[PDB]
RNA sequence: GAGAAUGGAAUUCCUGGUGGAGCGGUGGAAUGCGCAGAUAUCAGGAGGAACACCAGUGGCGAAGGCGGUUCUCUGGGCCUUUCCUGACGCUGAGGAGCGAAAGCGUGGGGAGCGAACAGGCUUAGAUACCCUGGUAGUCCACGCUGUAAACGGUGGGUACUAGGUGUGGGGUCCAUUCCACGGGUUCCGUGCCGUAGCUAACGCUUUAAGUACCCCGCCUGGGGAGUACGGCCGCAAGGCUA
RNA sequence: AAAAUGUUUU
């Protein structure tokens, strides 16, 4: 997250090249701070206060991908495919 | 590549030479992986505020170099296994 | 009050630069409080911060105790 | 028996007494004394009188030890650390750099616990 | 608050855990 | 917030020098320590724990809570004119997680402090206050427990309803600068005073306990009782339901 | 500095 493949993200994920802050951006972005942060809490499993930040980001992503079904089911299937095939 | 300024409080007993040798080959471990040195200054001999390790005076050393964490951390683990220096300081200015 | 103390800037701080340090280090070698060191809450803080650092790095001694 | 000339005093005085130690400056102490050794015992020993007497007898000591001019150093929360100081100007002798070396922690150890009088 | 109210939980509480600490052991024998 | 390294003072202990009769402690004492050299004093060393000043009228965190310094890793907040998505919001039974201190398990550590304990005092007695000692514990690693006056004794969200006055954070504007001192203004905090209003009163009052709407928890006289029986959780102490 | 207590009238 030095902003580098964070732009990277939102560039790859983008419904239309000035989108910025859709859904799938949103939860695209999400997902990869999800990653980075499991791999710093299973070097840290005493991080309790980044754990609730990583459960805030889960309910977050949750939020937002209910929102994608609610609209577009097979959009959010195709994003979720994309997106670790929801696990 | 952040950059990264270490304060160095050499035994007062070394008398140039010796210094800059130290400062070479302390400067070469971090040059050997991309990391340039921006600056050295070397103070000189000063009056320390209290007795450190029995010494009333010490060398004083600012390295101003833009490296990786990797890198500084083990050039401060080299001079901490190093028995020739007195103190090290490692700040990192958020700013500049 | 405190608004007679009047706001007092120092630009960067630079816990090598000893002149500052003196300048807001008490005659017996403690911290000066804000009241009477007349610095902003930032200010004070960066200053304590080098204050700090200097002591550990032997630029200021801990306490200069006898005057 | 040996002249020591310089020498420095400390004054540690406490809430229940008052020590008073005379040193060579090498740390080494030449003469000493306090409310007990000086007559007094027990809760009257903390009293600024017997600090005075027992600075006085000190420095006494001292002086037939040979012992010029002090530097002073006191320490301790207790009431006979001027009077000891006047008590060793009465004496004679010039009084120095009174300084300040009682001990603070930063911290450090826990105290005990309150009273509860 | 008269803190007599929390003075009267507390002896009942005080009295309840003593008959606990008496009777430890009979329970764990046979009961909770 | 987590990890690692590391700084200085102080206490205690150890070694050595010096020195000699007490030291310590209290309302007063004694137990205790001390000519087998204590207390004190200086030098050197070891070790554990907590971080003076900065430091509060302050900051941060969902709460519990959070203060040496440095680096590494990481969470959230605030502001902004543009930019993007286009109601995606709010609350949330059950459930899950976090949750001071004490406590528990295995191992480590142990300076100081200190339940229990021992002794001395006080006392009619003193299983206390006070004093001298002092073990668990306090500390670390990994678990467990899951309770507090866990309190603002005030659930979350939103809109509206005089002001006055401190203070923390981000902007932006102005004059002299071409810094900043200053004033404004705006957005978000955090206090105090105070109107309408509300309240049994105390008091609250834009950070509501006012005027309203949405959702959750909860109350129905005092004891018996947050107890019994049952069930669940726990190694236990016990907790929860009741 | 510690220094306790106060049955049943009608
Ligand atoms: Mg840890
Ligand atoms: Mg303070
Ligand atoms: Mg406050
Ligand atoms: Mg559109
Ligand atoms: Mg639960
Ligand atoms: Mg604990
Ligand atoms: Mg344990
Ligand atoms: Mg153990
Ligand atoms: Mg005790
Ligand atoms: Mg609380
Ligand atoms: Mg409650
Ligand atoms: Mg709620
Ligand atoms: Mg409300
Ligand atoms: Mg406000
Ligand atoms: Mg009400
Ligand atoms: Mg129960």
């Amino acid at each position: 997250m030095d902003a580098a493949e964070k732009k990277k993200i939102i560039e790859e994920y983008a419904t239309h090249p000035g989108d910025t802050g859709s859904p799938d951006v949103q939860v695209a972005i999400l997902t990869k701070r999800i990653a980075e942060l499991t791999e710093h809490l299973k070097v840290h499993k005493g991080d309790h206060h980044s754990r609730r930040g990583l459960m805030l980001m889960v309910g977050q992503r949750r939020r937002l991908l209910n929102y994608i079904a609610k609209n577009d089911i097979e959009h959010y299937r195709e994003l979720i495919a994309r997106l670790g095939l929801r696990r | 590549m952040r950059k990264y300024e270490v304060m160095i409080i050499i035994d007062p007993t070394v008398e140039e030479r010796q210094v800059d040798s130290l400062m070479e080959k302390y400067l070469k471990v971090i040059t050997d992986e991309k990391g340039t040195v921006d600056n050295v200054d070397v103070w000189g001999k000063r009056r320390l505020a209290y007795d450190i390790q029995k010494k009333s005076e010490g060398i004083y050393v600012v390295v101003n170099a833009t490296c990786e964490p990797a890198t500084i951390q083990e050039l401060d683990r080299l001079l901490a296994i190093d028995e020739k220096i007195m103190r090290t300081k490692v700040m990192r200015p958020e700013i500049h | 009050k405190v608004v007679p103390i009047k706001t007092v800037h120092i630009g960067a701080v630079d816990y090598k630069d000893t002149a500052l340090l003196r300048k807001f280090i008490s005659e017996r070698g403690k911290i000066r409080a804000r009241r009477v060191t007349g610095l902003s809450v930032q200010d004070q803080r960066k200053v304590a911060i080098a204050i700090k650092n200097a002591r550990e790095l032997a630029l200021l001694p801990y306490a200069s105790t006898a005057r | 028996k040996k002249n020591v000339v310089a020498g420095q005093a400390h004054i540690k005085s406490t809430f229940n007494n008052t020590i008073i130690a005379i040193t060579d400056p090498s740390g080494a102490v030449i003469s000493w004394a306090s409310a007990g050794t000086v007559g007094f015992k027990g809760s009257r020993k903390s009293t600024p009188f017997a600090a005075q007497m027992a600075a006085e007898a000190a420095g006494r000591r001292a002086m037939e030890h040979g012992m010029k001019r002090v530097d002073v150093f006191v320490k301790g929360p207790g009431s006979g650390r001027e009077t000891a100081i006047r008590s060793l100007g009465a004496v004679g002798l010039e009084i120095g750099p009174i300084s300040d070396v009682t001990p603070v922690p930063h911290n450090g150890c826990r105290p005990p616990k309150r009273r509860r009088v | 608050g008269s803190v007599i109210k929390k003075r009267r939980k507390r002896m009942a509480k005080k009295k309840h855990r003593k008959l606990l600490k008496r009777t430890r052991i009979q329970r764990r024998r046979a009961g909770k």
